[PDB]
RNA sequence: GCAGUCAAGCGUUCAUAGCGACAUUGCUUUUUGAUUCUUCGAUGUCGGCUCUUCCUAUCAUACCGAAGCAGAAUUCGGUAA
RNA sequence: AGAACUGGCGAUGCGGGAUGAACCGAACGUAGAGUUAAGGUGCCGGAAUACACGCUCAUCAGACACCACAAAAGGUGUUAGUUCAUCUAGACAGCCGGACGGUGGCCAUGGAAGUCGGAAUCCGCUAAGGAGUGUGUAACAACUCACCGGCCGAAUGAACUA
């Protein structure tokens, strides 16, 4: 294999339409999209449908996901709101592994005691059979 | 003092543009200081030869767009190492000094200026191998 | 000096004899609060016209709102600052989405890179600029290029726990 | 001020590949292979295609940026070296005492020695290292010849000979002697 | 003895420099500031004194 | 007592190789003074002898850089107690 | 060493300044609950290895009033800034082309034509080309620069301030 073999390392840009996961604060936990870039570490990020109000935000405390979508440099809320719509990125962070984790956590925190009862019950019932799986290849 | 010069650069330019009707745009690629030298003085009579800085040219001719707007479809044929040939001779005894003379291992032409109208030096230099036949190749389609 | 507000200050001198009625002046005032702004109206006041405050009294003060404040633009800044040797005038550009963003930053710049307290620092001018490419400073200008996107290596998570159970990773 | 991004060039010639993993830069060409740890350079690497590398600094100031235009001269003489090879050129230098200069070896050595330097009775050695190969000229006087794959290991080599012989207690301006580096240049391409 | 394009080479290292004024150290001759960190990167520096 | 900054001069010529005036910034506490805080119901008051250890502003010895370093001799400087 | 007004110490503990008469805070019956001051919150040590923007790398870093010192003088470290100048009539840098005619200009002498060397330093033609930056020949050649241009596309030089 004679090719030129560069680690080309992948990062997450900041960058107009690239998605992020706010981390602390007011609107914790919900999803906006870069609008513009301010500063090498502050941004303007803007999430309609999530309930995120259109502001400045330091890169600091909001985490750079995956997810980037078609957005023109500066777009007011009303069109950053008809393309992410558009983008269907909702659907795609719902269907990320990220996104899924973080509800199974939301999910067992919700757990009632008796639930989490059955949980153990069923973990009991799913293990006899799998130790059993186990010994016999 | 290159206020001052730019600015008559200018003028002897402007003053090439009034006077002279036509216009030569020779591609003087290498062509030494000597072989151009040498053409001034077979054009010493009606031609005269202006060698220019291209940014200068190319803006001078923009902000001369008032009178004599038809020059202005010569900036994209401006590029290159180029130069300004005036003249109010015909075409093919000027392009015919310009194109033969001095050469070794010669300048050529790549365009030309006539009322507001383009040339590509090949429909200027016609060998009468249709000139003729057009009112002759056409003629027996009337008979 | 904490989170900024600007306000519209204005003033006149005290009605007499033979001025009822006098010349009302105005000046935009970066403070954090009202009292603030108002003692840094007679501060000016004094030493521009000689208006003592005794002499004299406020007749607004209106804070003066953001236009478009989630509109990200370029200001520029011009700065009148005393040095431990000197005093100098500036020129600054700051980009951000507010007026009061700016000075905070303007503020916290002039105290960083020269050591100048509040106290040190007249603010001469703030302006929008309009037209791009009138900016002139270089730090703000590498980020007015189009399709400007850039990466933020070597990401330090931090941990809640004071153990951890992996290696972790700066991967961003 | 702290550049935003910045970056550099490194044209990769026809015959040699490049592989670069957790910056370790492995080169071959036709004159064989060298690599390189620039693991203390955060300098991240992009291949733009067999032809072309790029090296880029991110978010970075003065100094770091300075690095990277050293970083992109190290991988290009790596590449030279490895196709063009390097070629130091050195002279003796003697005004009365003849330097004798040989190649012995104790166990598989190979060491440049040198022999009546300013008419001494000790016998310097200086280690011809790894991967350089030390030829003597036919045609030229007191000439002597250093060359291989690396600048590095062939320019030290050079250098080591050239510091061994530096006179100590006379005037150094009278007593020129030594052997000193005449001619950089390469194997291949003129001479 | 020692032809002049060889004596032309070994002066390129042992007269074609410049001294560092503070600290005496030897410099490259086209050299504007001394490298020495003790005499405080001074930029006094002079010519290595030529021979007869 | 020791060390700097300036550079008029000295140095055949050439300020600074080695020096450096008129001025000026310092450092030191083996000088001398100034003070009078401690001891006057008592800290034995010079020199030497003996012995240990410390400082470095280095006289020698190691390795260097510099010169008005040809060699020899020397001088200036660095790392060095 | 000696005066001035006030506040202290002396006569006074307490909290802070590790330490300490005189600083900061605050003055005191025996106690409970709360809140603070000055000062602190990596660990010693009660209290965020809090948040935010910068700056700094010291083979002698630095780290908080009183206070346990530092100066003239200097640095192509690095940061921000100032002024003059150049540049979209296109600079700076980088590559690339041209680098000409009177003319081998004049004296000089084995010879010396731009370049051992004396005296000037004119002109033409020019977009530009010195009676010549250097390499070079015995002397021409040959190469080369200053100068102009083809491309590139927005910055560049110099003096400073802290
Ligand atoms: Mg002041
Ligand atoms: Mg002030
Ligand atoms: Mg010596
Ligand atoms: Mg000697
Ligand atoms: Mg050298
Ligand atoms: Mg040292
Ligand atoms: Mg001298
Ligand atoms: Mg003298
Ligand atoms: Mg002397
Ligand atoms: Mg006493
Ligand atoms: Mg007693
Ligand atoms: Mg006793
Ligand atoms: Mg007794
Ligand atoms: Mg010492
Ligand atoms: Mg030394
Ligand atoms: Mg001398
Ligand atoms: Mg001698
Ligand atoms: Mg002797
Ligand atoms: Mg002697
Ligand atoms: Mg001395
Ligand atoms: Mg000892
Ligand atoms: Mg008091
Ligand atoms: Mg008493
Ligand atoms: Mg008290
Ligand atoms: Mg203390
Ligand atoms: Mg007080
Ligand atoms: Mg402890
Ligand atoms: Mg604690
Ligand atoms: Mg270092
Ligand atoms: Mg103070
Ligand atoms: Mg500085
Ligand atoms: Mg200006
Ligand atoms: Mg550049
Ligand atoms: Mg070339
Ligand atoms: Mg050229
Ligand atoms: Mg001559
Ligand atoms: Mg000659
Ligand atoms: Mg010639
Ligand atoms: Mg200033
Ligand atoms: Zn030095």
């Amino acid at each position: 294999s004679t090719d030129s073999i560069v680690k080309a390392s992948n990062w997450r840009l900041v960058e107009v339409g690239r998605v992020v996961l706010i981390k602390k604060g007011q609107s914790a936990g919900k999803l906006a999209a870069i609008v513009e870039i301010i500063d090498q570490k502050k941004v303007l990020i803007d999430g309609p449908k999530a309930g995120v109000p259109r502001q400045a935000i330091n890169l600091g405390q909001v985490v750079l996901t995956p997810l980037t979508f078609a957005l023109p440099r500066g777009a007011r809320t009303a069109t950053v709101s008809k393309k992410w719509a558009a983008a269907a990125v909702c659907e795609k962070w719902a269907a990320s592994s990220w996104a899924k984790k973080i509800a199974q956590r939301e999910r067992r925190a919700a757990l009632t005691d008796f639930e989490r009862f059955q949980v153990m019950v069923l973990r009991k019932q799913k293990r006899y059979t799998v130790k059993k799986a186990l010994a016999k290849a | 003092g290159i206020r001052e010069k730019k600015a008559e650069y200018f003028a002897k330019l402007r003053e090439y543009l009034e006077e002279y009707k036509s216009l030569f745009v020779v591609g003087v690629d290498n062509v030494s200081s000597q072989q151009m030298h040498e053409v001034r003085k077979e054009l010493r009579g009606r031609a005269v030869v202006l060698m220019g800085k291209n940014t200068m040219v190319r803006r001078a001719i923009r902000g001369f767009l008032s009178d004599l707007p038809d020059f202005e479809k010569l900036l994209p044929f401006v590029k290159g190492n180029v130069g300004f040939v005036f003249t109010n001779e015909p075409l093919t005894e000027i392009k015919n000094v310009i194109v033969s003379n001095r050469v070794a291992a010669g300048l050529t032409v790549v365009q030309v200026y006539d009322n507001g109208q383009v040339f590509p030096s090949s429909i200027l230099d016609i060998t009468d191998e249709e000139l003729v036949s057009h009112f002759v190749s056409a003629v027996s389609t009337i008979a | 000096m904490a989170h900024f507000k600007e306000y519209q200050v204005i003033g006149r001198r005290l009605p007499t004899e033979s001025v009822p009625e006098p010349k009302l002046f105005r000046m935009r005032i970066f403070a954090s609060n009202e009292v603030i702004a108002k003692s840094r109206y007679w501060y000016f006041l004094q030493k521009l016209h000689k208006v003592k405050k005794a002499s004299g009294e406020i007749v607004s003060i209106n804070q003066i709102n953001e236009a478009h404040p989630t509109k990200v633009k370029n200001f520029g800044v011009w700065v009148r600052y005393d040095s431990r040797s000197g005093t100098h005038n500036m020129y600054k550009e700051i980009r951000d989405v507010s007026r009061v963003a700016a000075v905070e930053t303007l503020y916290q710049d002039m105290a960083a890179r020269h050591r100048a307290r509040f106290r040190s620092i007249h603010i001469l001018k703030v302006a929008e600029i309009e037209k791009t490419a009138d900016v002139k400073r270089q730090y703000v200008k590498q980020f007015l290029t189009k399709d400007l996107k850039f990466p933020l290596p070597h990401r330090v998570q931090k941990s809640t726990k004071t153990f951890s159970y992996k290696r972790p990773s700066t991967f961003y | 001020m702290k550049y935003i991004q910045t970056e550099q060039q490194i044209e990769v010639p026809e015959g040699v590949t490049v592989s670069i993993k957790s910056r370790i830069v492995k080169v071959v060409g036709p004159r064989g292979t060298l690599t390189k740890n620039l693991k203390h350079i955060d300098v991240t690497f992009t291949k733009v295609n067999n032809q072309l590398i790029k090296v880029a600094v991110h978010n970075g100031g003065r100094k770091h940026v300075a690095a990277l235009r050293t970083v992109k001269s190290l991988v290009d003489n790596m590449i030279t070296g490895v196709t063009k090879g390097y070629k130091y050129k050195m002279r003796y230098v003697y005004a009365h005492f003849p330097i004798n200069v040989n190649i012995v070896e104790k166990d598989g050595a190979k060491f440049i020695e040198v022999r009546n330097f300013l008419g001494d009775k000790k016998i310097r050695n200086v280690p011809v290292r790894d991967g350089v190969t030390i030829e003597f000229s036919t045609n030229v006087k007191d000439e002597i010849v250093l060359s291989g794959n690396s600048v590095e290991d062939v320019s030290q080599n050079a250098a080591d000979l050239q510091q061994i012989c530096r006179v100590r207690n006379k005037d150094i301006r009278k007593f020129l002697d030594g052997i000193y580096v005449s001619h950089k240049g390469f194997i291949t391409e003129d001479l | 003895i020692i032809e002049p394009s060889l004596k032309a080479l070994a002066s390129k290292y042992n007269c074609d420099k410049s001294v560092c004024r503070k600290c005496y150290a030897r410099l490259p001759p086209r050299a504007t500031n001394c490298r020495k960190r003790k005499c405080g990167h001074t930029n006094q520096l002079r010519p290595k004194k030529k021979l007869k």
